[PDB]
DNA sequence: AAGCTTTATTGAGGCTTAAGCAGTGGGTTCAAGGTACTA
DNA sequence: TAGTACCTTTAAGCCTCAATAAAGCTT
RNA sequence: AGGGAACCCACUA
């Protein structure tokens, strides 16, 4: 759950970044295409595979 | 692209990650100046794969 | 830095590029200076 | 006169450097996704 | 118009500040 | 007739 809080926060961050980039252009966004499903997937997979409990860029 | 029920032994042999898909509901409401709201239902959007602990409730 | 000197630029730009050159030389010699970022690669592992 | 002013001691804060030897073995990730642009 | 190549943990030392005090300069 | 590095973990005396 400690992992998943950060990764769901990053999912919502990338959804807001995508949708912000697609409303500054005055368009509509595809929400099913807005979700970066690999944030939760490879984040959980990385932390369970390596054992480092965090993100890839903060291994130390 | 066809989903099949992955057994843990097949995950061990084929070097797969024994993970289950996570689906969430998002309701999109659009508020526009001088306009009403529209509530659109994206039911069960994929947002990632949760690794499953063996012999837990959502193990096979 | 040499290009920004020959294609002459601001003193602020040259100051920042001298600062980056100083950081790069110093981290090529020592990558453990406190109060300073580590010279990490794109993957995040610090350089030796 | 008693005030003024200058060069040698103290006390606390900041920086730096160190933290056993020799072996196996495995596991992961490095090197990664947007792009700007063509024949 | 689809597609491929490129852009970006603590423990002991040393050093260096602020703060003082006889002692000579100037009332 | 011999093309890996780094880190992590577990272990041995």
């Amino acid at each position: 759950a400690f992992l998943f809080r950060g990764m769901f926060k990053n999912l919502l961050k990338e959804v807001r970044i995508y949708a912000q980039k697609f409303i500054d252009r005055g368009k509509d966004f595809n929400l099913e295409l807005a979700i970066k499903t690999r944030i939760i997937s490879d984040g959980l997979k990385y932390s369970l595979a390596t054992g480092n409990w965090g993100d890839q860029k903060k291994a130390h | 692209g066809a989903p099949s029920p992955m057994m843990p032994n097949e995950a061990r042999l084929r070097n797969l990650t024994y993970s289950a898909p996570l689906y969430v509901d998002i309701t999109k409401t659009v508020i526009k100046e001088g306009e009403e709201q529209l509530q659109t239902q994206h039911q069960k959007t994929f947002i990632g794969k949760i690794p499953i602990m063996l012999r837990s409730t959502y193990c096979l | 830095l040499r290009r920004n000197e020959q294609n002459g630029a601001a003193a602020h730009v040259i100051a920042e590029d001298v600062k980056l050159l100083q950081f790069h030389v110093a981290t090529m010699v020592d990558n453990e200076l406190p109060g300073l970022p580590r010279a990490m690669q794109k993957s995040g592992r610090p350089l030796k």
